[PDB]
């Protein structure tokens, strides 16, 4: 089978299958030139982030293919992918943001969507002060502006 | 380390788009100016909250919302715009200024002038939902206001009249008035329970002929062969022929859409039903052969269709994309011989299956369905006399890898204890559940994923045995819906003081409740000796609701049919006033204005509304 190597920003090299690397639209794009065989360089991805990225991609392509196969009562991975996605996203905030940035770089739509939804779920059920504390955001709203925004928000059924 | 705010604006918009809960959106809009702009440019759905008299103070910040819901504006059901009012047209202009990007609209259509003034404000509108529970205004001809709407809503792709009261003669006349409007329709929802009689065969034929490009068709029809013009064999053939591109076909008898189980259950009806509908298996084969793109099928009839197994076998081959099936009073669903699968058991692509009133269904048939439909995630069975906890448990074990939403209702041999025992294999996996609170049926343990429980109970019965029935440890149970039905004009006064809502204190995460007592029939004020009036029944059912830490409550007061009132009483309002934790409270009925002033005493109560969403809605407002 065709295999490709990816070079992280810190010089590390990861050897992986071509098909799983095809998930990243950016990598698929640089495939067009000679760097497909000379080694695709990723100046904006670190070793740990790249390892997490190709782990997620490998699991998705595998279970994908796995589901491309099987005969009856065997797609139970669908939940597993989920359950595995849920336990995979149990990472610290900094690694989460780096994973988001790497997904935006490599243009892996599924991973980017999953990480953004993880952030959105982290948002749910928190007051503005709680959100500011969790994400370290400074409040630039004057009290009059806060009351105006609240008055606007009173026009929406909750 | 990188913080969230240093992320690119595209990523921030993607993150904000994932916040679907409106409260969290309101919270996030207050974090900072950048977050305010992101939330306002990202919000897509808005249900307008406020008073009609305050429409001039309408906010202009929601410029990106594509779905607008104007049906819940206060006072509920009031004409949003009246032609008699001189500055009515300005109101429409205001709306177009506040929400210029609306493509989906839901409005209350009490007055035709409201439609004529509001709907044409968005020429790019593609989905429309009309709501009306009040009486249909008198018109010279059928479909006059619908014809007006068609005139001002040319580019509409979806029309939703499932909560819009009108005569069934209105729809075909309006559709045939303008062929180009009907040709552009992709979805047509006419599944209205409030229709006195469903669409006739000729009306169905005209509707389907007018709209050839429908992907979704839902309608409440007249399938009872007693009446003249009942929908039958030719209506189904015409539906199949005229709309080959249907992806969803939901045809139901009007009585089947009623909330009261006495209206569709053949046992509860006093000899009604029990006869064959004018539907044959061969014609069902013909219809299913003509709908290759079908993905959802629902045929909920109030009359019997027997030996339908061969017809359902054709569904597996001729409808590869079929994932959901809902059948009502279809017989011969699964009649396995030796080990061969047949009928609905052949449909291996089913993800949801609803079964109602199948006399032939035994334990062997249920196990055959479980074997053949190995992909079932939702299963619903109603009124099957011959099925037993053995067969239901075997089916649950066979489907333990996918089954997450189970409903067992009106099963003679399956009570509350029986149902909870039968759901043992999926006890740790089931997420949504419905059981009937039948306590007199003659016969580790943690519900880890159970998030929603639906209960049906007869009037005068207690809720206390529920924990003894098997629903002991439900850590994740957040929402419970209780429906009470029965005629208490013949019931004696109960010997116990309270219904037993305090039993729900056994579940720590319970925060949302639906208490639907609207199908209780009793005496408003003049209960004879040995009986109690509706206020006393409201006390009996609502005692202890204050001790529950509920944040949302939907309550349906019991109704007196003779006086035609669904009123919230003094004792019931006093009991509801004890709920200090309520965030949202919706009463489906009428109440005195002092009663509504009572509830504003609650500090955290944000959304309060009296919603008479039943037919006919009171005109006293």
């Amino acid at each position: 089978a065709k295999k490709i190597v990816l070079k992280s920003s810190d010089g590390e090299s990861f050897e992986v299958e071509e098909a799983v690397a095809l998930e990243s639209q950016t990598i698929a794009h640089m495939v067009e030139d000679d760097c497909v065989d000379n080694g695709v360089p990723l100046p904006n991805v670190t070793s740990k982030i790249l390892a997490k990225v190709i782990e997620y991609c490998k699991r998705h392509v595998e279970a994908a293919a796995s589901k491309a196969e099987a005969v009856e009562g065997a797609a139970t991975s669908d939940d597993d992918l989920k359950a595995w996605d849920a336990d995979f996203m149990k990472i610290d905030q900094a690694t989460l943001f780096e994973l988001i940035l790497a997904a935006n770089y490599l243009n892996i739509k599924n991973l980017l969507d999953l990480t953004c939804q993880t952030v959105a779920d982290m948002i749910k059920g928190k007051t503005p002060e709680e959100i500011r504390t969790t994400f370290n955001i400074k409040n630039d709203f004057t009290p009059e502006e806060e009351e105006e925004v609240r008055r606007e928000n009173q026009w929406a059924f909750e | 380390t990188t913080a969230l705010n240093d992320l690119p604006d595209v990523i921030l918009s993607n993150i904000m788009a994932g916040v679907s809960d409106v409260r969290s959106r309101n919270s996030a809009s207050l974090v900072c100016h950048k977050w305010y702009l992101l939330e306002r440019a990202t919000r897509s759905a808005l249900t307008l909250r406020g008073n009609i008299r305050d429409l001039f103070m309408l906010p202009t910040c929601f410029q990106s919302t594509s779905h607008l819901d104007l049906s819940l504006i206060s006072p509920w059901g009031h004409p949003l715009t009246s032609a008699a009012d001189p500055d009515s047209a300005l109101i429409g202009h205001l709306l177009r200024h506040a929400f210029p990007s609306v493509t989906s609209l839901a409005i209350y259509a009490r007055d035709p002038s409201t439609i004529h003034i509001v709907v044409p404000q968005w020429p790019d509108l593609e989905r429309l939902k009309l709501v009306r529970w009040h009486q249909r205004p008198q018109t010279d001809a059928a479909g006059d206001e619908l014809k007006l709407l068609i005139s001002e809503c040319g580019t509409l792709k979806s029309l939703d009249l499932s909560s819009f009261y009108c005569w069934t003669d209105d729809v075909p006349a309006a559709l045939g008035s303008c062929p180009t409007f009907a040709a552009n329709l992709k979805s047509l929802n006419l599944l209205n329970s409030s229709f006195s009689e469903g669409f006739k065969s000729d009306e169905i034929k005209a509707i389907t002929k007018a709209c050839p490009n429908l992907r979704e068709f839902r309608a409440s029809c007249m399938f009872d062969p007693r009446y003249i013009g009942h929908a039958g064999d030719e209506a189904l053939v015409s539906i199949s022929v005229n709309c080959p591109k249907l992806e969803i076909l939901h045809l139901a008898d009007t009585n089947a859409l009623s909330s009261a189980r006495s209206d569709f259950d053949p046992d509860e009806r006093e000899g009604l039903g029990q006869e064959e509908a004018k539907i044959n298996a061969a014609t069902l084969i013909e219809v299913f052969s003509g709908l290759p793109l079908l993905e959802e099928l629902a045929l909920d009839l109030c009359n019997n269709v027997r030996d339908s197994g061969p017809a359902l076998e054709v569904l597996n081959s001729k409808c590869p994309k079929l994932k959901s099936v809902k059948l009502g009073q279809f017989h011969g669903i699964s009649l396995p011989v030796e080990s061969k699968l047949d009928g609905i058991a052949l449909c291996q692509g089913l993800e949801s299956l609803s079964i109602r009133n199948v006399d032939d269904l035994t334990d062997m048939g249920l196990i055959a369905i479980g074997r053949g439909c190995y992909r079932l995630a939702k299963f619903e069975v109603y009124g099957c006399k011959k099925i037993t906890v053995r067969g239901m448990r075997t089916m649950a074990s066979l489907l333990r890898k996918t089954l997450v939403d189970v409903k067992i209702a009106a099963c003679k041999k399956l009570g509350a204890v029986q149902s909870l025992k039968a759901l043992e294999p999926i006890q740790d996996r089931v997420e949504r559940l419905h059981i009937d609170c039948d306590w007199d049926c003659p016969d580790d343990k943690t519900w880890a994923r159970l998030r929603y429980v639906s209960l049906w109970i007869f009037v005068g019965q207690l809720l206390t045995p529920l924990v003894a029935a098997g629903l002991n440890d439900c850590p994740e149970l957040e929402e419970i819906s209780i429906k009470v039905e029965g005629d208490c004009r013949v019931l004696s006064r109960p010997t116990v003081r309270e219904f037993g809502l305090t039993t729900l204190l056994n579940y720590p995460k319970l925060s949302r409740m639906h208490l639907d007592c609207g199908d209780i029939n009793g005496y408003a004020h003049t209960a004879p000796s040995g009986q109690m009036d509706l206020s006393l029944w409201e006390r009996f059912y609502l005692i202890g609701v204050g001790h529950l830490g509920l944040t949302e409550l939907n309550y349906w007061p019991p109704q007196d049919r003779d006086v035609n009132q669904r009123s919230l009483s003094l004792p019931a309002a006093g009991l509801l006033q004890e709920c200090n934790r309520l965030r949202k409270l919706f009463i489906h009925g009428t109440a005195h204005e002092h009663f509504m002033m009572f509830f504003l005493r609650i500090e955290g109560l944000r959304d309060v509304q009296l919603r008479a969403d039943y037919y006919p809605a009171p005109e006293n407002d």
